[PDB]
């Protein structure tokens, strides 16, 4: 069973033990090191590390498991990096794919993918930003397929 | 059969060796009974033992009942 | 467990050796 | 043997010829194509069957296709 | 191609008769180079089983002696190039 | 005779070629209608005996490129000099060196990471070095931070006078072929004016710098009261406190009374019981040996004054009989063909490089080397790899010059191809000589595998069991045990304690124990025996039939990176002089593999560990070498499963980066396998159904995707499984002795 | 059918079977496959210049 | 004056995008450390 | 439980059985 | 061996004494006159008219094939000019009528003892 992590026993077990663990070095060194303030900086980075942890869900194994079912409770578990980063190579997809059909009309498309046009990289680069509308309604006028390429026998 | 009469004991034997390598320290590495036979890992006795075979003389009228079949085929 | 029993399934088998070597050359 | 056979689309750029290292293959002339010219595989004897020929056979796809068949000294390549 | 078998024994000459006067004392002959060898062989000689490999002046004095005469007898064969 | 033509203003210096990929073969100046041509623009990148026949601009290419390579040399040491200057703690290790465990990279603090910042001391962390670099600077000398940042600034001076003159020898100063074929006096000045210089100068940074300043440390005086090298040739005076003969000047040189030198110079060999390093004095005395032997050796090459040899009435003088015409011939070929020179110099580099890994381990050159035994192994283990991969080097391009440059009108019936005429008669006994060592090396193993698992330990071959004692080795070992009062008259000590008087310790860890040879170390030095000569196997056959074999009797028409013939002759796959290559390099892995698995484990058994109170005996393994190298189980058990342990467990700790290391090189092992076994005739229409899929989404890229042809496709198959399995022994025994020693 | 014309090819085996490509020469001597055409894209011989027969000249327009 | 074709070129672009790209990822992992939300 | 057979059986299966057997198929290579 | 494998004897004539590299391997040499030589293999052969005719002139050249019987053949050329310069005198033999787009099924070949492209 998934408890809320914030609770979770184990959860605190790993607090305590990785804490005191790393804490073990830090007597190491005297108060003003340099070593010593960067232990300092890291057991924060600890207690931060596990209260931004706090809405996640950790079971018996004390370890903040994830859900992908789009609860909307773990949305900001799976679902928003998902369309985020779907967002993000449609991004990279639409600028490679623009480019493609750049240079597929040039002179000279060998020399286009070698030496990059910079220019028109980075026209299409920024201007695939809104591919859902863009590429939907080059969807719409049946010119993101094709038809009738190559193929083997049969 | 001394597998029937304990299960979870016995470790179950497949055939027996004649190695006539092992010099002396392996044949006491394997002495389970008189035999020297290894461990059958391979579930036949839970199979026969639901069969419902509880002897070793089902199991020579059965093996003779598969030469008898084998020379059919 | 016996000793005779054992000899009938040498027999028997060696019967179905005759009848796979018979099997053999043929096909 | 490694049959050689030799299709219609042969256009007699002889890179056939000059690519095999065995000579299992001549120029014919064949009144259908602009060199006049079809390669002919005569002594598929001697034919090893390394396909050094279908490198180098310039056409649309391999006129010059080598089927891999029988083995026997010559066509093994064996030197004893 | 070996067309000179002439003589070997003028190796035995050659490498013994360097190799004797010469003692050079504080290496493990005080005697000289062959001279710690026919010695400590003929302790040895009469069929005995010993000469372990703590036995320095015969393994030692052994490959030594060996070392220099195939040296002297294959440049005694290069004295058969010069014709 | 001897002078120096350099054109003037060859090659402008534009960037307008660097606009132009494959500028320099016009086999691939037509730009890439598929994508084989981006990987032969970088296989081509330095075929400078495919770019143009003239061996005048490919020798201005080469010798333009050697800067090249120096200058990143100079970048790589100005580096280690200053990330000993800001990022070591070489100034406390100086302290202690025995407590405070050696490093200079301190890792940046992203997640996680920022832990593998070891608490090696010296209040301040890092993760460790293993390279050994602040040994060979206690050796040197450096002090303070000061020499590290000089140094390391010297270091980019160098660098940049790398870069400017490699520039400057392509562009706008660079000479003629006369120049180079003007090679006696290239060993004329190699012998004398680099190598003797060297010796000599470093001579004199050892006696100036080193015998002072490690004759202090020696005695223990903190990195605070020594006095700059600086301060010891102002006068003399401070010298002459450490070494007295200083006080006599150079009038006992020149009058040669050198028994006055006897404070400078000695020769007592064995190690410094202080320091756990050799002899400073021995050292020093040594660089001038070599000093005086090279400049020696110099003067033997006749250049404008008419005294001195030519290689040429060198190799045409020894006419033997055998061989019929003699040498003749040689001096055009290693003067014309620069790939013959290759095969040389890296046959001998690499074989120098392992001769450097044997007389390291067992002559610690370095103050308290051998004590910390992380830079004892992998000084051993890093220049025993490249100590192996430069003789695969050697296998390549003997046979790049025998498809390339052989010409049998210059080479006719002289000692070269008088080997090809016999050649079957080379590799067949070879093949005899490795099946034979493969039987008596490995048969051994598998004898002794099957007597202990068959319970009859009595007929296995160990100490108790049918002996194999290695007679030859411990009878030269104890000649060396001899030397120093024998036949070393003037020496005190052995070359060794591998070979001779009880054990050295240094801080209460054994710098070097004489190594004891029974009956399972005679295996393994014929597994080393046997997989050597699998090597000079392949590396001969790559050679003798690299040109025309009997099977393939043009393959100087087909290459050197040819993949093949075809499947006629039954299959003719990976046939070339570049596949034997190809093939020696699994070997060099399997070769080295095992010499270092010799090494760090009897030196883990017999050598390495601790002493404990009465002088009583520790070592890691503690003794586990004799009765488990004669098996298997007894090596994969004893030694890859029981030493891996440091390496599985390094989780949560400094050391979980070589268990990264470990895991993703078994990836790069694991997935070479996948360009071995497969080839381009799956993946080019596996990847042509894929452009099937950009074609449909008119996503078809405009350099055509090919897959990667044969020799590509074989070819990273080696460079990941030696990636993959360098890396895997790597991180494995970095994390083995890092957690101990 | 002329010399430029843009063509694709119904033949199952042409590498650029579905690919338009450009006539370069036509002979008129009853030579079997009298069509050379080359392509934009190249096939695995490195070759795009081929030539094709009369049944397998479809234009565009 | 032909330098920037050569700073167009794929393998130094491919390093000045993900040299880039890479520093987006490290200098947004330092600012932001440890985020498994959102 | 006849303890001898194995005695005969393993050998006379495990070497003497690839001795005749590859006489009768080497020798039926060419028969 | 020679008692039971075709030896290829090649013969050939010159006109300097050069030196070419032998087959089996490194420098031959090379009789000025006229000079036969015992091969192998025919790949051997014809690799060494490869290896003599694209540097320079030894034309009138050809192996006599000496089969264990005892008598030769003669094969390269046999109208006398060279293979690929085209001669009217030689029969082709080795081709079909089309590509190999109208080479047939080989389910129409199976359980027969023809070929995929016969037709
Ligand atoms: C132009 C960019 C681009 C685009 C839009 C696509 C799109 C696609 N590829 Mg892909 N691909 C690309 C580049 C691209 N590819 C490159 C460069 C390679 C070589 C590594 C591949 C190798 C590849 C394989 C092997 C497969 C696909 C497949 C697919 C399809 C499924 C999506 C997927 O998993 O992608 C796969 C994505 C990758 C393998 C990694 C992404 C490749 C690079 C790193 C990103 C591309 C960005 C591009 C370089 C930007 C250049 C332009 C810009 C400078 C202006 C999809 C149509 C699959 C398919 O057929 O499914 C139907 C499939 O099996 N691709
Ligand atoms: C005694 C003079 C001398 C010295 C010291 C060297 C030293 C070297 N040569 Mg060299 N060489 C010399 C004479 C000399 N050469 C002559 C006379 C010839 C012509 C026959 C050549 C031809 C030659 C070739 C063809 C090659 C070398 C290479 C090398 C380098 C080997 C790498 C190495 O050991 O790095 C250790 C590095 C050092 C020890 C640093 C050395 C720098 C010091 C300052 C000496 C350099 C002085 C310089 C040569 C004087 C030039 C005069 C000019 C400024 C007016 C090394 C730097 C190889 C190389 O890497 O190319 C550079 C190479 O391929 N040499
Ligand atoms: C008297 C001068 C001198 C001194 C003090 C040293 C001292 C040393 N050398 Mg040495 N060396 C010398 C001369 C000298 N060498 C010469 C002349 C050569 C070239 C032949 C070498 C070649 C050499 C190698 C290859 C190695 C050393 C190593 C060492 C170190 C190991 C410690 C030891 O016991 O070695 C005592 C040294 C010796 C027993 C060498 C004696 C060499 C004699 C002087 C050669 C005489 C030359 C002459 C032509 C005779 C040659 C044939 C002869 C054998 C019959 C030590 C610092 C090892 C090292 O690097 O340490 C890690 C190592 O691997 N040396
Ligand atoms: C572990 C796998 C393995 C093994 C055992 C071998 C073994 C061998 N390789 Mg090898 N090889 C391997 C992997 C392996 N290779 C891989 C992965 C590569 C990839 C690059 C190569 C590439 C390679 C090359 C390129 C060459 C070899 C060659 C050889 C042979 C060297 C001669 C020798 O040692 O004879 C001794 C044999 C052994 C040690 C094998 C064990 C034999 C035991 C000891 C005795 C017999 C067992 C048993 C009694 C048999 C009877 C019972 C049975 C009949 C029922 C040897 C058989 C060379 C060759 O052709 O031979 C010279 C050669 O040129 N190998
Ligand atoms: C190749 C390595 C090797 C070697 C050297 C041995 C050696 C041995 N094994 Mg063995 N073994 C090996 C591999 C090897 N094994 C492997 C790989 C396996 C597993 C497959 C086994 C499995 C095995 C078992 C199961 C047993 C042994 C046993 C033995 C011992 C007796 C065998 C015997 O009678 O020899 C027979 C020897 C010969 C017939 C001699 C032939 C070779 C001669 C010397 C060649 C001489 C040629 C000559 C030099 C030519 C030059 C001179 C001429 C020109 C005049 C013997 C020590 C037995 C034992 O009890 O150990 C004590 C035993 O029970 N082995
Ligand atoms: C063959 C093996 C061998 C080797 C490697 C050496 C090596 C050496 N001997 Mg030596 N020596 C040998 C046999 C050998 N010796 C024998 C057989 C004798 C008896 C004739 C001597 C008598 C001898 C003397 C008398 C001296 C050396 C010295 C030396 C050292 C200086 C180099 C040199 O000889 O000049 C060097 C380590 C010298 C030395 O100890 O200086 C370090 C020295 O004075 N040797
Ligand atoms: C190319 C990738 C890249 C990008 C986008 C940034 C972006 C940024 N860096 Mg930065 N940085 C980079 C590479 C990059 N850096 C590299 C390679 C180094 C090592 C030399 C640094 C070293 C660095 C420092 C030392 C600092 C930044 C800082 C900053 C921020 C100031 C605005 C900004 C987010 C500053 C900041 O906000 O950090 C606190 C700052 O102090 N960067
Ligand atoms: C492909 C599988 C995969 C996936 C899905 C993830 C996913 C994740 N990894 Mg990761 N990782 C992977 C493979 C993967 N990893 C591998 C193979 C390694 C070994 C090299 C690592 C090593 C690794 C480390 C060392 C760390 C992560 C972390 C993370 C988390 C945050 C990443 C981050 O930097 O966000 C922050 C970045 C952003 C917010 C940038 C996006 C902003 C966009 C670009 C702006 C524009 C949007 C409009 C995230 C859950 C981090 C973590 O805390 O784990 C939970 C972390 O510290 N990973
Ligand atoms: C080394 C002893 C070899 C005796 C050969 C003596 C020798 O080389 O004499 C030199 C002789 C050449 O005779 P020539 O008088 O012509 O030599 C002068 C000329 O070579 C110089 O132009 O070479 C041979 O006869 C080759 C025989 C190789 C036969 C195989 C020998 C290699 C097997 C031994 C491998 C052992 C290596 C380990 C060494 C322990
Ligand atoms: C997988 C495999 C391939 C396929 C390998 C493919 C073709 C290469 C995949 C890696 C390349 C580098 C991908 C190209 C991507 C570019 C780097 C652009 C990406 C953008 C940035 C990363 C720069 C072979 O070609 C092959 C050939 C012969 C034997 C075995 C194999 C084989 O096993
Ligand atoms: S088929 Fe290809 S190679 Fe053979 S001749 Fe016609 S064109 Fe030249
Ligand atoms: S098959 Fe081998 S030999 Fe016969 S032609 Fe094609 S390539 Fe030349």
């Amino acid at each position: 069973v998934l408890t809320p992590c914030q609770q979770s026993e184990a959860f605190h077990k790993r607090e305590i033990n990785e804490v005191r663990t790393l804490e073990n070095r830090q007597a190491n060194y005297e108060a003003n090191s340099p070593s010593y303030l960067a232990l300092q900086s890291q057991i924060d980075q600890v207690h931060k590390r596990f209260d931004k942890y706090g809405t996640l869900l950790c079971g018996q194994d004390g370890l903040p498991h994830l859900i992908t079912d789009g609860d909307w409770r773990h949305a900001r578990e799976f679902t928003i990096p998902a369309l985020l980063f779907l967002y993000i190579t449609g991004w990279i997809g639409w600028v490679g794919r623009s480019y493609l059909k750049y240079t597929k009309e040039t002179k000279n498309p060998t020399e286009q993918e070698i030496i990059l046009d910079v220019p028109m990289a980075l026209k299409y680069m920024l201007s695939g930003f809104l591919w859902p509308l863009s590429a939907w309604q080059e969807y719409r006028s049946g010119q993101l397929l094709a038809k009738e390429d190559e193929i083997t026998v049969s | 059969e001394q597998w029937v009469a304990n299960p979870l004991k016995t470790k179950p034997l497949a055939h027996a060796i004649w190695d006539p390598h092992f010099g002396q320290a392996a044949l006491k590495a394997f002495t389970r009974g008189d035999t020297v036979a290894n461990i059958s890992y391979s579930g036949v006795y839970h199979w026969w033992y639901t069969i419902g075979i509880r002897n070793n003389v089902e199991l020579y009228t059965g093996a003779l009942g598969l030469l008898v079949l084998s020379a059919v085929f | 467990i016996t000793d005779n029993q054992v000899f009938v399934a040498l027999i028997m088998a060696l019967v179905c050796g005759y009848l796979a070597v018979k099997l053999a050359k043929q096909l | 043997a490694h049959t050689v056979k030799i299709y219609d689309n042969c256009i007699g750029c002889t890179q056939c010829v000059r690519a095999c290292p065995l000579d299992v293959l001549e120029m014919v002339p064949w009144d259908g194509c602009k060199a006049g010219q079809m390669a002919s595989a005569p002594r598929t004897e001697d034919c090893v069957g390394c396909k050094r020929c279908e490198t180098a056979c310039p056409t649309d796809f391999l006129s010059i296709r080598v089927y891999l068949g029988g083995e026997t000294t010559r066509s093994m390549g064996l030197a004893y | 191609y070996p067309l000179n078998p002439a003589v070997i024994f003028i190796a035995l000459i050659g490498w013994s008769a360097v190799a004797a006067i010469p003692s050079n004392i504080p290496v493990l002959g005080g005697t000289g180079l062959t001279q710690a060898f026919l010695a400590s062989i003929q302790r040895l000689l009469a069929q005995y089983p010993t000469g372990p490999k703590l036995d320095d002046p015969f393994w030692f004095y052994l490959i030594v002696y060996h070392v220099g005469l195939f040296a002297l007898l294959i440049f005694g064969q290069i004295g058969y190039a010069g014709y | 005779q001897v002078k120096v033509v350099v054109d003037r203003d060859v090659v402008p210096t534009s960037f307008e070629k660097w606009a132009k990929p494959g500028h320099f073969s016009r086999s691939l100046a037509k730009g890439p209608k598929t994508t084989t041509w981006i990987w032969n623009l970088h296989a081509d990148a330095h075929d400078f005996d495919s770019h143009t026949s003239s061996l005048e601009e490919v020798s201005r290419k080469i010798f333009s490129a050697h800067f090249g390579q120096l200058a990143i040399i100079f970048i790589w040491l100005s580096g280690m000099y200053f990330h000993g200057a800001r990022f070591s703690n070489y100034v406390a290790w100086l302290s202690n060196p025995t407590g405070i465990k050696p490093s200079a990279q301190v890792v940046w603090p992203i997640v996680g990471q920022q832990i593998l910042n070891a608490d090696v001391g010296g209040g301040m962390q890092g993760i460790q070095i293993t390279s050994g670099l602040f040994q060979l600077w206690r050796a040197s000398g450096i002090v303070n931070e000061l020499q590290l940042y000089v140094t390391a600034l010297g270091g980019l001076g160098m660098a940049g006078l790398m870069i400017f003159a490699g520039w400057f020898h392509y562009h706008k100063a660079a000479p003629k072929l006369e120049w180079f074929q003007n090679v006696e006096s290239m060993l004329n000045h190699h012998l004398a004016g680099l190598l003797g210089l060297g010796s000599l100068s470093w001579a004199g940074h050892q006696i100036h710098v080193s015998l002072p300043i490690n004759k202090l440390l020696d005695a223990g005086v903190a990195p605070s009261s020594i006095p700059l090298p600086h301060e010891f040739i102002l006068n003399r005076n401070l010298m002459a406190e450490l070494y007295p003969s200083f006080q006599q000047g150079l009038v006992p040189f020149f009058t040669l009374n050198w028994k006055q030198y006897s404070d400078i110079l000695t020769f007592k060999g064995g190690l410094s019981p202080v320091t756990g390093g050799l002899w400073l004095t021995d050292v020093a005395h040594h660089h001038l040996a070599i000093a005086v032997l090279f400049l020696v050796a110099g003067h033997m090459y006749r250049t404008n004054w008419g005294i001195g040899h030519s290689i040429k009435q060198i190799l045409e003088a020894h006419k033997g009989p055998l061989t019929g015409e003699g040498h003749k011939g040689l001096y055009e070929i290693l003067t014309t063909s620069w790939h013959a020179n290759l095969a040389i110099n890296l046959a001998m580099l690499g074989s120098l490089s392992i001769i450097v890994a044997h007389h390291m381990y067992a002559m610690p050159p370095y103050p308290y080397l051998a004590t910390d035994y992380p830079t004892q192994l992998s000084l051993f283990t890093h220049h025993m790899w490249i100590g192996g991969f430069c003789i695969v080097g050697a296998g390549a391009h003997a046979a790049i010059y025998m498809v390339r440059d052989y010409s049998p009108t210059v080479n006719f019936n002289n000692v070269l191809d008088r080997m090809i005429r016999h050649r079957d008669a080379i590799i067949s006994h070879l093949n005899w000589v490795c099946i034979f060592l493969g039987m008596h090396s490995f048969g051994l193993y598998i004898h002794n595998d099957t007597m202990r698992a068959l319970g009859r330990a009595q007929d296995m071959f160990s100490d108790t069991a049918i002996q194999l004692q290695p007679v030859f080795a411990q009878w030269i070992q104890q000649i060396h045990t001899l030397a120093p009062g024998n036949t070393a008259v003037n020496a005190l000590a052995t070359a060794s304690y591998a070979f001779g008087a009880d054990t050295v310790t240094v801080g209460s860890k054994i710098a070097m124990m004489p190594i004891k040879l029974g009956t399972a170390d005679f295996m393994v030095h014929h597994i080393h025996a046997f997989t050597i000569h699998v090597t000079t196997l392949i590396l001969l056959k790559g050679v003798l039939y690299a040109r025309n074999s009997r099977l393939i009797p043009d393959k100087a028409n087909l290459g050197f990176r040819f993949p093949c013939d075809g499947p006629g002759r039954g299959g003719t796959c990976q046939v070339s002089a570049w596949d034997h290559v190809f093939l020696g390099l699994f070997w060099m892995y399997n070769a080295l593999s095992i010499v270092i698995f010799h090494f760090s484990w009897k030196m883990q058994s017999d050598v390495w560990g601790t002493v404990t109170s009465n002088g009583a005996i520790s070592h890691i393994t503690g003794g586990n070498f004799a009765q488990s190298a004669i098996t298997i189980n007894g090596w994969l058990r004893d030694f890859l499963w029981a030493q891996a342990s440091q390496v599985i467990q390094s989780y949560g700790s400094s050391l979980s980066a070589y268990g990264l290391m470990f895991l993703g090189a078994h990836f790069v092992w694991a997935f070479s396998l996948m360009f071995l076994f497969s080839g381009r005739g799956y993946w080019q229409e596996l990847i042509e159904s894929i452009v099937w899929a950009h074609n449909k989404l008119k996503v078809a890229p405009a350099i055509a995707p090919r897959a990667l042809s044969i020799t590509q496709g074989r070819a990273v198959g080696v460079a990941h499984y030696l990636l993959g399995g360098i890396a895997t022994t790597w991180a494995f025994f970095l994390a083995r002795i890092i957690a101990v020693g | 059918i002329k010399k430029g014309s843009l063509v694709k090819i119904l033949r199952p085996e042409s590498f650029w079977y579905n690919e338009v490509g450009t006539v370069v020469n036509v002979e008129t001597s009853k030579v079997l496959y009298p069509v050379l055409v080359r392509f934009d894209k190249v096939n695995y011989s490195g070759l795009n210049s081929t030539n094709f027969s009369l049944d397998e000249l479809v234009e565009i327009k | 004056m032909n330098l920037k074709k050569y700073l167009s070129t794929a393998p130094v672009v491919a390093t000045l995008w993900l040299f880039l790209t890479a520093g987006i990822l490290i200098e947004l992992n330092r600012f932001f450390p440890d985020s498994l939300f959102y | 439980s006849a303890s001898y057979l194995p005695s005969i059986l393993v050998p006379t299966v495990g070497l003497i059985l690839p001795f005749a057997s590859m006489a009768i198929l080497f020798i039926a290579i060419e028969k | 061996c020679a008692e039971t494998e075709e030896k290829y004897a090649m013969t050939w004539s010159s006109d300097q004494q050069h030196i070419f590299e032998m087959p089996t391997g490194g420098a031959a040499v090379m009789n000025s006159g006229d000079n036969l030589l015992y091969l192998a293999r025919k790949e051997q052969a014809l690799a060494l008219a490869t290896q003599l005719r694209t540097q320079f002139k030894i034309q009138d050249y050809k192996i006599y094939r000496i089969f264990p019987s005892g008598e030769v053949q003669y094969l390269h050329p046999k109208d006398g000019v060279l293979p690929y310069q085209v001669n009217k005198g030689r029969e082709q033999v080795g081709r079909v009528k089309s590509t190999i787009g109208k080479n047939v099924n080989p389910a129409q070949v199976k359980f027969t003892s023809k070929a995929t492209y016969d037709r």
